[PDB]
């Protein structure tokens, strides 16, 4: 019956659970981890990735 | 200045090295030309320059 309202709520939770998963995402990266990237690499490839 | 043969690569932005750490450092925004030739003529001796 109420399936519309909750509709809402679904898609935008949905929404911000799918924004939080894209910073998981490599994104053609060595890592995701930002620390990980400035640790590891030096500034000339570590700018690029 | 005077380097050696093989640290003529760490004359670089964001290099990881001995002379580009404590002796010569260039910024990561650093325009210009770097330009390097032997000086085995003038800049060594037998017995050691």
């Amino acid at each position: 019956a109420l399936g519309k309202l909750q509709d809402v709520v679904n898609h935008n939770a949905q929404a911000l659970n799918t924004l939080v998963k894209q910073l998981s995402s490599k994104f053609g990266a060595i890592s995701s981890v930002l620390n990980d990237i400035l640790s590891r690499l030096d500034p000339p490839e570590a700018e690029v990735q | 200045f005077v380097i050696r043969g093989n640290e003529v690569s760490q004359i670089a932005p964001g290099q990881t090295g001995n002379i580009a750490d404590y002796n010569y450092k260039l910024p990561d925004d650093f325009t210009g030309c770097v330009i390097a030739w032997n000086s085995n003529k003038l800049d060594s001796k037998v017995g050691g320059n």
